[PDB]
């Protein structure tokens, strides 16, 4: 009874979770600034 | 970044940071009181 994308998103009703989040030992403010810290650095990419 | 639209948060762009803030021994919270104090009192000025 769990088939609907619409009810599919939060894991409450699914019963599992994690530790932790960290990435490479940078936490969520650490993404939060190197964000921006690339985006003052212009450039050009590709796209396919 | 020859825009003068950045140049008011350097942060982003410079974030340059000197060794020290401090002025003749005069701190940023400090600052306020004698501001506080000085414009207590009544003044005259000239404008030219």
């Amino acid at each position: 009874a769990n088939s609907r994308p619409v009810q599919i998103f939060d894991a409450s009703k699914f019963h599992y979770n994690f530790d932790n989040l960290n990435l490479n030992g940078h936490s969520v403010s650490e993404i939060n600034t190197i964000i921006e810290n690339l985006r003052d650095h212009d450039r050009v990419y590709a796209g396919f | 970044h020859s825009v003068p639209f950045e140049v008011f948060d350097y942060e982003r762009s410079f974030q340059y940071h000197y060794d020290d803030l401090e002025f003749n021994g005069f701190s940023i919270p400090q600052l306020q009181r004698e501001i506080l104090h000085r414009q207590h009192d009544e003044r005259v000025f000239a404008g030219f």
